[PDB]
């Protein structure tokens, strides 16, 4: 059974396609996250409707 | 009798077979209880 | 420091091991360290009445006896007369009584003298016992309360035989003013040698850690630890056999031989009963009956399963390669 668990763990030892390098986060407290979320909510219904105009601006920047 | 009633199970074949199988792996029971005793006397450690 | 070395139910293996001493070697110990070897059955020049004169002078206090080394068992048979060991006109046990009572320090060298050893194996025809122990039971021939004139109990230098350093370094310590550095464990063994285990320094401990077993003798011992299949008592045996190597070369365990736990008072363990020689007694075929010192079967087996799972590839391959 120990050899079975060794072969099982040894299979999981082979792993591919996963990147987790040096993740870090701080100073979001300094950001007015609550205010920015309120601002984003006031702006979200505008941003969603403005998406065709924003794309037409971006398309002219892709040239 | 109560005690002779268990003495009858002692001569009951299936009961006897199971008890003899318990006496077969008695060492394992002894070692697991010894292991538990050991673990208990090293529970502070 | 006068030394009288007597042999009771001995095979002289402690003497021979002692003669293998290096740093100091035996000659330098006897000459250059101020240890006056009054007599030794294997080395003393005196025979017959001259030897007996030396012995009687030591026993009666006519000349000082600083160290009485006793090798071999105290033979008490037949019927407590000790006549299965007649030495210099007396039962050896009578010599032991007198000289142990005369010595400043009494040193039992080898299991026979310390604990009874192999001759004390059942049926013990010679009525053999140790100086202050019979196997693990304290008291032996001299009684639990025996103290030499320096106040020490019998210093038990166990082993079968003792390694030369186990005695020579004690003798050097005594000769160099370091007697006070000598601490004895509960079996009166020098802790400077017997706090470690045989396993301490064993070349196979990594295999032990990963529960990789040597499977067979000879080339099979190029890998693995001997605990699981060969009854290695290394982890249950206090000794510096792998710290201070035998003959400055090796140890049983390094060489592929299981430690027989010879420094332990029960040696030979299980009295070499059938099925116990170079075999690990197991419960249900997989749990060793005896686990390492200070471990319990539950934790030991759990850790053993974990280690078997974690075992690296090299721990499963030959390592003591040609
Ligand atoms: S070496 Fe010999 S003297 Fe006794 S302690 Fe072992 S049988
Ligand atoms: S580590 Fe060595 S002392 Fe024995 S138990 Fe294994 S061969
Ligand atoms: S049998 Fe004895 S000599 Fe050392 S290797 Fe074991 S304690």
């Amino acid at each position: 059974i120990a050899n079975n668990l060794t072969s099982a763990i040894g299979e999981l030892k082979a792993l591919n396609a996963a990147d987790t390098p040096i993740p870090a986060l701080a100073a979001l407290k300094d950001v007015d996250l609550a205010g920015l979320a309120n601002s984003l909510a006031t702006l979200s219904g505008g941003l969603v409707k403005a998406t065709p105009a924003l794309n037409a601006v971006l398309d002219s920047l892709t040239d | 009798s109560p005690v002779d009633g268990i003495r009858r199970r002692l001569d009951d074949p299936q009961v006897a077979e199971a008890l003899n199988s318990l006496l077969d792996h008695a060492d394992l029971l002894a070692v697991l209880v010894k292991g538990l005793d050991g673990f208990v006397r090293r529970g502070d450690d | 420091a006068s030394v009288l070395w007597f042999q009771g139910g001995a095979c002289s293996g402690n003497t021979m091991s002692f003669l293998n001493a290096d740093e100091p070697n035996v000659v330098d110990l006897i000459v250059d360290f101020g240890l006056d070897l009054l007599w030794h059955p294997s080395l003393g020049l005196e025979l017959g009445n001259n030897a007996q004169k030396v012995f009687w002078d030591c026993a009666k206090g006519e000349r000082p006896l600083d160290i009485f080394v006793f090798e071999g068992t105290v033979i008490e048979a037949p019927n407590g007369t000790g006549q299965m060991d007649m030495f210099a006109g007396r039962p050896m046990k009578d010599w032991v009584t007198d000289l142990a009572g005369a010595a400043q320090i009494v040193v039992a060298i080898g299991d026979c003298a310390c604990f009874g050893g192999i001759p004390a194996m059942e049926p013990n025809p010679s009525g053999s016992t140790g100086l202050q122990f019979h196997k693990r039971e304290k008291g032996g021939f001299l009684g639990p309360d025996f103290r030499s004139k320096m106040g020490l109990p019998v210093i038990n230098v166990p082993g079968c035989p003792a390694h030369p350093d186990w005695i020579t370094q004690i003798l050097v310590a005594l000769a160099t003013g370091r007697a006070g550095d000598i601490t004895l464990d509960d079996l009166h063994r020098p802790e400077t040698f017997f706090k470690t285990f045989t396993q301490t320094g064993c070349t196979r401990v990594q295999f032990f850690e990963y529960k990789q077993s040597t499977l067979s003798f000879g080339e099979g011992t190029r890998t693995g630890c001997l605990f699981y299949e060969f009854g290695c008592r290394g982890p249950m045996t206090h000794s510096p056999c792998n710290r201070i190597l035998w003959n400055r070369q090796s140890s049983k365990t390094r060489a592929g031989m299981p430690c027989l736990g010879c420094t332990e008072p029960e040696f030979p363990h299980f009295d070499l009963a059938p099925g116990t020689v170079f075999k690990t007694q197991k419960v249900s075929g997989m749990i060793p009956k005896e686990v390492p010192e200070g471990t319990d079967h539950l934790t030991y087996m759990g850790l053993a399963a974990a280690a078997r799972i974690a075992a690296p590839q090299w721990s499963k391959e030959d390592m003591f390669v040609v």
